[PDB]
RNA sequence: GGUACGGCGGCCAUAGCGGCGGGGCCACACCCGGUCUCGUUUCGACCCCGGAAGUUAAGCCCGCCAGCGUUCCCGGGUGUACUGCCCUCCGAGAGGGGGCGGGAAACCGGGAACGCCGCCGGCCA
RNA sequence: GGUGCCCUAAGGUCGGCUCAGGCGGGUCAGGAAUCCGCCGUAGAGUGCAAGGGCAAAAGCCGGCCUGACUGGACCCGUAACA
RNA sequence: GUUACUCCAAAGGGUGUCCCUGGCCUUAGACAGCGG
RNA sequence: GGGUAGAGCACUGAUUGGGGGUUUAGGGGGCGAAAGCCUCCGGCUCCCUGUCAAACUCCGAACCCACUGCCGCCGUAGAUGGC
């Protein structure tokens, strides 16, 4: 398939309506959260995105199979509560290549719509694995279209990156 | 239960009830398009004559040419409601159960049996006066929940009328 | 009652007093209107105008003011009101029956037809009316086989006596 | 696609209601009077379909110059032209 | 002057929905019959006709409840998001920045609100 | 995404009534549907697409009708401004 | 580098140097040596 | 007078996960003496959590448009306007 550049922007109006796109494709991702989904745990690693971004679903697969086996691997299950916070909305099309003649695009995929500063995944986890959950931080970002940083949040909200980053 | 429905006619009979009205159909329905003399039955029973009424989306039992007559009914008010309660309840099993109701105070039976083949359904409800500003047309209002039917005065109404329950 | 989208309709309506279609029917003639009511013990009648504030009455009579429920009580206070009518210089109006369905042979047209008959330009149908042997009394006087006529006649020339 | 202009055409929030009027409006709008010289808004009650103006003149105010039957006769200003309507009263509110 | 009474209306939820408690000359209802007016594709149930033995229980009148819904106010969110005019400001670009002007929505906390006005009548004294 | 039609009624008017669904009651294999009660802002229905409108109706059930006529006038749109 | 625009290459890395911060150490700390 | 930007889920339609209640519209079996009293993968109605809309809206700008009065400008050295 074609590269990510063309697909990054964010400067074409929305085209997500099922019931008007004709011959629109399935999800090729279906599963969202991960590990033990009630264990209450204490802090949240969270990925945040730099500028807006359009995540193609491709990406966002292998993003979830790389960190979920890094953290099975190296957590196990009864811990680590993953989860992917957007789903795949917008239609990406491609003109059916005659040449210029009648150009609007047959679909080829989908792509989640992300705004500055918004949430895109998060890992739940206890005081001593908080290294693991930045190595997953660290392999989720590069393999996204453009730049993220992640923060560390507590319960009551609030952000305790710097100290928590500092004992260790 | 009988305390209730005991003081609070005490507290006026208004409070008692009467018997709203008795509906008897053959509720499963076998006419089809011929001249069934079960209306027939019904004329000699009760007195007077019954009404159809037509079916609906296409079925398989009974009522596939819509609006078609299918089955009968019959409405009645007044003494020939009771009269026609003792005859038939009396036909019928000892001890009424306590899920013979709907949870207003009205109930039904499921009976059945040249021509009598017939397979019945009679359906019994209560009312007590003032149900009528509900039914009106002018300054039209529903019934509060005081003014309302419960479980318990349908229940010690038929052991009154006629019965002893579950 | 619950939430937006719900629309809530007017007071007489939830009330269930006036209909506001008829009222705009009626409205449209700019004349006013000679309105009807019923209980099951009296009969009221009014005239009555239009005002954007609120309507306005010019005159009224009632059974008890008769008395110091029935036809014969209908006709006698359509009598009433025709010959008030025209003291004070009106001679017109329109029917208005509210939410009566509008059966014929009803005391409402007893107070029709008393109105008429008291020298008051009503549009109507003759054959509308109740006819005078259930006006005058001899129905229910019939019934008793199982008000006095008399009466009616005096009371009825009592009123035309003191409205010459 | 080239597609003429009609009466309904993109009329459809200009002729909508919000959920909570939703019937006939009350009758003081029905039974206004005017006289001439009189300024008035053009405002269409979409429940009557008698004495409508196209829509394309929905938020004009304009001038009454007389009355035949129930409706009364506006003079609007369209770039130099002056134009005239037959307007029912319901759609209709003075100015001030 | 009074009345826990009624008819025709206006604004159309700050008025609604629901809950609780109280009342009966006049009045307003429910209530009993249906011969007759009118009618029930069957039931005088509803509509219509005739009258009150009888009931305050419902509707109606009276007072309360911030439970749902609705409208308004103060403060935060916040001068945030968005945006009109000018720029030899930045940035590879997208996209942002500065000056002069405008200015939300969700949400959060705290207050007001369980209708206001017009016309004519009735009964008691 | 639809039309190049159909209707003596699906046209005019008067009166009366209120829908879809859900729940609790009964005979029934899925049961189409006929019976009873409550809740219920229109989720229904409307001759036909889509959007708009409509609840003592513009929807359902009935009754009487043929304004789906003759002679004429001034206005708006197609085609803003022009 | 010496480019307002017409007419200028990134993801990712380097603490190369100049600066603002926050924790743990510091009368003996980070090694560097003789020894257990 | 208006529904764009923004925002949100109150309609239409899309979309993660849990904690529960009715169990079944329905093929799977199990103790299935047989669709069985009773359960297993599943449907219905809630509550908490997470996401959306060129052909969705409980909300809602900046802005634009018509009109009235004033400030300013043009106009008897003749405008606007008409032939």
């Amino acid at each position: 398939l074609r590269p990510a550049k063309i697909d990054r922007d964010v400067d074409k109006p929305a085209y997500t309506r099922r019931e008007y796109i004709r011959g629109a494709p399935g999800p090729k991702i279906t599963i969202f959260d991960m590990g033990n989904l009630s264990a209450e745990f204490e802090y949240e690693v969270s990925l945040h995105a730099e500028q807006a971004m359009q995540i193609r679903q491709n990406a966002l697969e292998a993003i979830r199979i790389q960190v979920n086996r890094y953290l099975q691997k190296n957590v196990g299950r009864s811990n680590y509560h993953f989860k992917i916070r957007v789903y795949p909305f917008q239609v990406l099309r491609e003109n059916p290549m005659n040449g210029m003649r009648r150009p609007f695009g047959k679909p080829i995929g989908l792509a989640a719509r992300v705004r500055k500063d918004q949430k895109i995944l998060t890992v739940w986890v206890n005081g001593q694995h908080l290294k693991f959950a930045l190595g997953a931080m660290h392999r989720a970002k590069m393999k996204l279209p453009y730049s993220a940083y992640y923060r560390i949040y507590d319960k009551e909200g609030n952000d305790v990156t710097t100290k928590v980053l500092s004992t260790m | 239960n009988r305390e209730a429905i005991l003081a609070d006619w005490e507290a006026h009979p208004m409070r008692k009830p009467r018997i709203a009205k008795v509906t008897i159909n053959i509720g499963v329905g076998e006419s089809g398009e011929r001249l069934t003399k079960a209306e027939t039955m019904l004329e000699q029973l009760v007195g007077q004559k019954p009404i159809r009424r037509r079916a609906k989306q296409t079925n398989r039992d009974f009522g596939i040419r819509r609006g078609e007559p299918i089955a009968v009914k019959v409405t009645l008010r007044g003494e020939k409601a009771y009269q026609m309660l003792d005859r038939l309840l009396e036909a019928v099993d000892r001890k009424l159960k306590a899920s013979n109701f709907d949870e207003h105070g009205n109930f039904c039976f499921g009976i059945q049996e040249e021509i009598g083949i017939f397979g019945m359904d009679v359906c019994v409800t209560l009312e007590r006066p003032g149900f009528r500003v509900a039914k009106r047309k002018r300054q039209r209002r529903k019934i509060p929940t005081k003014h309302k039917l419960t479980k318990e005065e349908g229940i010690v109404f038929a052991m009154e009328e006629l019965k002893a329950k579950v | 009652a619950h939430g937006p989208r719900y629309r809530v309709p007017f007071r007489r309506r939830r009330e269930g007093k006036t209909n506001y279609h008829k009222r705009l029917k009626l409205l449209k003639s700019k004349k006013p209107r000679l309105v009807v009511r019923k209980t099951l013990n009296h009969h009221i009648a009014q005239i009555v105008v239009y005002d954007p504030k609120g309507d306005k009455t010019l005159v009224s009579a009632h059974t008890m003011e008769l008395m110091r429920g029935n036809t014969p009580s209908a006709y006698l206070l359509g009598l009433l009101i025709g010959y008030k009518a025209k003291q004070a210089g009106i001679e017109e109006a329109i029917l208005d029956i509210g939410l009566h369905p509008p059966t014929r042979g009803s005391s409402i047209f007893a107070v029709l037809k008393g109105a008429v008959d008291a020298g008051l330009n009503v549009p109507h149908s003759e054959e509308i009316y109740p006819e005078d042997y259930r006006i005058n009394g001899e129905h229910i006087a019939n019934y008793a086989k199982a008000k006095l006529p008399e009466h009616f006649e005096e009371v009825k020339a009592k009123i035309i006596e003191k409205f010459e | 696609v080239k597609k003429a202009h009609s009466f309904r055409r993109k009329t459809r929030g200009k002729l909508s209601k919000h959920p909570r009027r939703r019937g006939l409006p009350p009758l003081t709008r029905f039974l206004q009077e005017f006289e001439v010289g009189q300024k008035v808004h053009i405002v269409i009650e979409p429940s009557y379909h008698k004495g409508m103006p196209d829509p394309r003149f929905h938020g004009r105010t304009g001038t009454v110059v007389g009355k035949r039957g129930d409706a009364y006769i506006v003079q609007i200003t369209d770039g130099g032209k002056v134009k005239t309507f037959f307007i029912h009263p319901v759609h209709l509110r003075p100015q001030k």
